[PDB]
């Protein structure tokens, strides 16, 4: 739900942060 | 790994490590 | 290899601070 | 002009850094 | 820029970047 | 109201942190 | 120029940790 | 002496991120 | 010093500085 | 009570973190 | 194989780093 | 005696650092 809502307001694994790599 | 919230500058450091040579995009808008 | 990966971690940390709402892309080489 | 080039041999000011914001 | 709270070590890093060659004073007393 | 109350307990722009540069 | 600006960011980060309540000034050259 | 103490701070920061729950030991030399 | 909570990556940086050449062990389990 | 409960959930001095050095 | 050796002259990937986790 | 001088070529201990506290 956006980088901060997926990772900062929530918890993301390696394969929920890998979504924002170039 | 990090079963943990990563906010502010800790999120962009996580991206920096994880992505590596590729690079990343940070948009703190929403 | 390193102390350029070392410097890059300071960049996206500075860019998070400098850019904020606007956000930023980080594109090595290019 | 590249990032690592003129901020990792030279020191980029807050105004030089801002060239890299969206 | 950073329409955001900067506490602890993130405040002194903000000062460090913003101030540059000048330098700064940190007093976390009050 | 002090550096932490102006910036940590509050929000300061570039020109509310520039107050503490030498 | 850099990796001395790189080292300085580690200093005020160490000084924040080391000094705490007392606080600290950061005066390059001088 | 330094920029290897500089690199080591980036390691345990990366290792905290990489290792998480498992945790880690940091043993220089050895 | 730091009459303050040190969590996440700020705890491992505190350990890193404080311990020095010795090294440390981080276990965030409990 | 563990490193995080002694230092993160609590407050530890130099001689409550020195307990975890090698 | 040592830490500072092949992560502070070479760049260790997230997978090379993971060799050092418990 | 300067900061960047003997903490950025030499490694300053927590006790050498403390010379720079108020
Ligand atoms: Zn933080
Ligand atoms: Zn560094």
């Amino acid at each position: 739900r956006g980088i901060v809502e997926q990772c900062c307001t929530s918890i993301c694994s390696l394969y929920q942060l890998e979504n924002y790599c170039n | 790994f990090v079963n943990q919230h990563l906010c502010g500058s800790h999120l962009v450091e996580a991206l920096y490590l994880v992505c590596g040579e590729r690079g990343f995009f940070y948009t703190p808008k929403t």
